[PDB]
């Protein structure tokens, strides 16, 4: 059973940048798809984006200029680097392990078909504010 | 909104727009305090330790939004249900869709 | 009848039979068309974007319309694909994009112009020879003739690059030309068996109409059902290399024996003359084809799959001012054909 | 200098109908009348 262990101090300063690490335990954090999910208080959940090698990295587009993902495999840490933060920051953000399948609609030599995500294993999550 | 649903019975929930080309619907539960779990995948593929009493309705349709069965409602069961949809005619969803918070009425 | 002992020559290059097969069904095709619907009040500015899809083949566009009445307009919008429309103001300002060239008229819905089979008969007066040689070459003397009143029925059958709804040779893949060794001239290839194709409009398409006068209709493409995917032709694999090699066996009869025989894709130009093309389902296709000719034969179950594209505005005489307007197909297009012969230069 | 020709502008049409263009040529005087009795 993997342990996704999310962490921070709980609150960053308006116009600050914001730093969350999930510790991984039971798998190595390099062979796996990450991936970051916040939830505001009363929303539903939204991705921050994904990370795992060779460039195969993505982001929510509303935060592609201020968020960074990387995973440390000497240390088994997915980081969560986001900047510029502010009150509408204010999330649970979870760490989750993605997993990636695909779906054919077409001819696949004209390439129609696309890569789905689902996330299977989930952390507890980390309850971080935006306050002075 | 939700769905109330005494024990046993069976929830009706629907989640996003219609359909316009092949989706894939993924269908999360989440109780409250908890991080969503995956119930769902790729429309009607449910991981292992996910009970037959959950279905999802196919991705071959179009006009139609994602559907979500699940019978015989036990109290354990009580989330928010909420779905994170691919399709094939439309850009990339970075967000949930609203989902439907089920109540038991247990 | 069989006429025992009657040889006569025959030049197939000569024959007045394909002349006139040629200027009747042109004649005809235009005779149709007079009849229809004009869309010369079509040619306007369209402001135009894609159609939506995840990331274009296709575009969609809108335009200020006519109504039934002279003083009244109407906002339509339709989808077309990108080959008849042409970007103006270098949404973006688009115009069909035969409106500087020709009048654009819609086919008739209702009328078709499926292949049937006709037999040509002669008037009185006059008699058709026939050949019974089954290795003749459309050329010279030809040692076992026969006579008939009528021919057999013929599909006048319009494509380009591929033959495939014909006749088959006989016994052999028989290859004929006007020379052979005059590369100014055109080979071509008679196959003994046929070659199976498959092909596809693989959306599900609605249509609507407009009216834009006195029982004046536009018939417009209204939107796709479900996904959108590229038309395309499904070749079998083996069978086309099979035939390939019968018909490499063939050509060395005048190349040499030993001679290495290369099929290479075409040279570029418009795709009426890069591609190959068919009418079927009421679409016109332009497939890529190079997927079938890309192979080196030297002496001593699967499919090819091609793309292809699609067009609603024909000139489809090779004559300018004469433009036919396709008009939207519903539902999902598949047709099968049978690859009788191609021509090669 | 001191009228056999006329130089004639006019608002014609293009290949679309939303579209305008200027366009002026030399009419000789005995195919034009005056209507408003440039003029
Ligand atoms: C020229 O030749 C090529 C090559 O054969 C041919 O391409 C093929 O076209 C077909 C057109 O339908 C494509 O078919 C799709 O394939 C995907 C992937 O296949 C899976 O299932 C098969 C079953 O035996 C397995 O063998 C294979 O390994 C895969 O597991 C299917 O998933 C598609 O069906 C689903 O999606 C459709 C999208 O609209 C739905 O309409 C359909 O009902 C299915 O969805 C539903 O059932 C699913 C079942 O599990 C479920 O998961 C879904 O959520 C949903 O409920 C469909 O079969 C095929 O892949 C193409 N193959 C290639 C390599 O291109 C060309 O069409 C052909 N052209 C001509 C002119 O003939
Ligand atoms: C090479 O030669 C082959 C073989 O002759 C041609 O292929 C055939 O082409 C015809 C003409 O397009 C095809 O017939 C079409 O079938 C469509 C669907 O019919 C279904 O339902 C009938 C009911 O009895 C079944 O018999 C049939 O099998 C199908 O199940 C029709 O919709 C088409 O037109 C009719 O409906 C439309 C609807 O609006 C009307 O507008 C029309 O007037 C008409 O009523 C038509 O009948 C036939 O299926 C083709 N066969 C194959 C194997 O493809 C090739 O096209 C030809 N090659 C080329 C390039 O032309
Ligand atoms: C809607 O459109 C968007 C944009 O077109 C599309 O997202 C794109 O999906 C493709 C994959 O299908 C992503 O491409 C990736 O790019 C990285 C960069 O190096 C690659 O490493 C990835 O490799 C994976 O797939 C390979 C396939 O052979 C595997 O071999 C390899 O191991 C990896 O699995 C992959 O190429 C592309 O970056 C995204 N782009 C964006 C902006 O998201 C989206 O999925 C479409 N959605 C639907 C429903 O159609
Ligand atoms: C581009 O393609 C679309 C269809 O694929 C063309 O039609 C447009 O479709 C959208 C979605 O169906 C229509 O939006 C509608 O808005 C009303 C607002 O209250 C809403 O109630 C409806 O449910 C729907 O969302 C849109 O109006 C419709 N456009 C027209 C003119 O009917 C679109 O026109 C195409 N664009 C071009 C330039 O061709
Ligand atoms: C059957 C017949 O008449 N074939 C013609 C060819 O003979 C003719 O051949 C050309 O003859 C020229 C005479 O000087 C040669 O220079 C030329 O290389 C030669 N070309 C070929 C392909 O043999 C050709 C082309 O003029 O036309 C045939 O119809
Ligand atoms: C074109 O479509 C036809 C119809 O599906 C294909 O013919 C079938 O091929 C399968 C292959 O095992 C046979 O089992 C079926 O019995 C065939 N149908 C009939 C009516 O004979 C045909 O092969 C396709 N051609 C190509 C090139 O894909
Ligand atoms: C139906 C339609 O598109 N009509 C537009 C009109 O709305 C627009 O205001 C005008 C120029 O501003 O050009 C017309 O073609
Ligand atoms: C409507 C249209 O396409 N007009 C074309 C123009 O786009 C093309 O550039 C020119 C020759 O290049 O010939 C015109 O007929
Ligand atoms: C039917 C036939 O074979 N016709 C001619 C033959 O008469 C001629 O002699 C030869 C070249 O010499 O070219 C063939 O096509
Ligand atoms: C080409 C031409 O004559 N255009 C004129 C325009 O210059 C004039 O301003 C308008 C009325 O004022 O009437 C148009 O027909
Ligand atoms: C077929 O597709 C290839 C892809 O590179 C293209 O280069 C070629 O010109 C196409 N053939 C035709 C006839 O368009
Ligand atoms: C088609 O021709 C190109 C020319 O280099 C070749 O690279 C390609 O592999 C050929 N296609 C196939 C299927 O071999
Ligand atoms: C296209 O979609 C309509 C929706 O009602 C359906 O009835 C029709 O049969 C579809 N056509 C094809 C070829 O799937
Ligand atoms: C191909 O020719 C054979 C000859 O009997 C015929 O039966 C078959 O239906 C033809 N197929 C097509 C697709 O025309």
């Amino acid at each position: 059973q993997v342990h996704l262990q999310e962490s921070g101090p709980g609150l960053v300063k308006p116009s600050e940048t914001l730093s969350l690490t999930c510790n991984v335990s039971g798998t190595l954090v390099r062979d796996n798809y990450w991936s970051w999910i916040r939830q505001p208080l009363g929303k539903q959940p939204e991705w921050i984006g994904y990370v795992h090698d060779s460039g195969d990295t993505n982001y929510n587009p509303s935060l592609k200029s201020r968020v960074h993902l990387s995973l440390d495999k000497s240390k088994n840490l997915v980081s969560l680097r986001l900047t510029g933060v502010t009150a509408a920051d204010s999330a649970i953000y979870y760490c989750a392990t993605t997993k990636h399948g695909r779906r054919i609609y077409g001819v696949v030599a004209f390439k129609e078909w696309f890569t789905y995500f689902y996330m299977d294993v989930w952390g507890k999550g980390t309850s971080v504010t935006v306050s002075s | 909104t939700f769905v109330s649903v005494a024990p046993g019975q069976t929830a009706r929930i629907t989640c996003g727009e219609e359909s316009l080309g092949s989706r894939s619907v993924i269908w999360y539960q989440q109780r409250p305090g908890q991080a969503p779990s995956l119930i769902i995948y790729n429309n009607n593929d449910r991981p292992s330790g996910i009970p037959d009493r959950f279905s999802g309705s196919p991705g071959s349709t179009f006009g139609t939004t994602a559907t979500l069965t699940i019978t015989s409602v036990e109290a354990g069961d009580e989330a928010d249900y909420y779905c994170h949809i691919w399709d094939s005619r439309r850009p990339t969803n970075w967000v949930f869709g609203e989902g439907t918070t089920l109540i038991v009425l247990s | 009848i069989h006429l025992e002992n009657v040889t006569e020559e025959f030049n197939m290059w000569k024959n007045n039979m394909v002349e006139q097969m040629h200027t009747d069904i042109i004649s005809l095709w235009d005779q149709s068309l007079k009849p229809c619907v004009k869309l010369t009040p079509l040619c306007v500015t369209l402001q135009c974007t894609n159609v939506t899809n995840n990331i274009g083949e296709l575009k969609n566009c809108s335009f200020n319309m006519t109504t039934e009445l002279r003083d009244k307009k109407q906002k339509v919008y339709s989808l077309f694909y990108r080959l008849d429309v042409v970007q103006i103001n270098e949404n973006k300002e688009y115009r069909l994009i035969n409106c500087n060239t020709s009048a654009i008229t819609q086919a008739c819905p209702k009328v078709s112009f499926e292949p049937i089979p006709i037999h040509y008969c002669a008037p009185a007066g006059f008699a058709i020879l026939k050949c019974k040689d089954k290795k003749f070459n459309g050329t010279g003397p030809c040692p076992s003739v026969s006579t008939v009143q009528c021919t057999h029925g013929i599909k006048p059958v319009v494509s380009t690059q591929l033959l495939l709804n014909g006749s088959l040779a006989e016994e052999e893949v028989m290859i004929r030309s006007e020379n052979i060794t005059n590369n100014a001239k055109n080979i071509l290839v008679q196959f003994n068996t046929p070659v199976q194709i498959n092909c596809t409009r693989p959306n599900n398409n609605t249509r609507k109409s407009i009216r834009i006068g006195p029982g004046q209709w536009f018939y417009a493409t209204g939107d796709i059902i479900g996904d959108i995917r590229q038309a395309h032709c499904n070749v079998s694999k083996a069978t086309w290399n099979e035939t390939l090699g019968k018909v490499v066996k063939q050509l060395r009869k005048h190349f040499g024996n030993n001679t290495i025989i290369r099929f290479a894709n075409s040279s570029g130009g418009d795709l009426e003359v890069t591609t190959h093309s068919f009418n079927c389902g009421g679409e016109f296709f332009y497939c890529n084809t190079s997927g079938l000719f890309n192979s080196t034969w030297i002496s001593n179950n699967d499919s090819i799959t091609l793309p292809c594209r699609i067009k609603q505005i024909i000139n489809m005489w090779q004559r300018i001012g004469q433009a036919m307007y396709a008009p939207p197909i519903q539902g999902v297009i598949r047709c099968v054909s049978n690859i009788t012969g191609l021509i090669l230069t």
